[PDB]
């Protein structure tokens, strides 16, 4: 019969889609990013005058 | 006539003879049966694993072929 098929060595992961059903790819479990994200700027700093402490 | 104890000697039993000697080992020749046991042992060994190496792939494909399990 034509039914005899040998596996020999491995299957080597195989890669194969016809049918996909609605693609999906998004879907986890999370609902949302929560808060975003955080606030940064970038300018560089000057050289800021006068320190913080008492004796300058 | 008189009848006492006589004497005989004949071979005098040997005056301190010695018995130990070197045999069947020699030196250099107990260690190239010796090392080459091993080197036959090694061989014959990791052929075997060479062989369960076919088993071993074929055994963990059957975990793949199966998806109704």
């Amino acid at each position: 019969k034509x039914x005899x098929x040998x596996x020999x060595x491995x299957x080597x992961x195989x890669x194969x889609x016809x049918x996909x059903x609605x693609x999906x790819x998004x879907x986890x479990x999370x609902x949302x990013x929560x808060x975003x994200x955080x606030x940064x700027x970038x300018x560089x700093x000057x050289x800021x005058x006068x320190x913080x402490x008492x004796x300058x | 006539x008189x009848x006492x104890x006589x004497x005989x000697x004949x071979x005098x039993x040997x005056x301190x003879x010695x018995x130990x000697x070197x045999x069947x080992x020699x030196g250099y020749s107990m260690f190239a049966v010796g090392i080459g046991a091993l080197l036959f042992g090694y061989w014959s060994m990791m052929k075997w694993n060479r062989e369960r190496r076919r088993l071993q792939i074929e055994d963990f494909e059957a975990r793949i072929a199966l998806m109704p399990l």
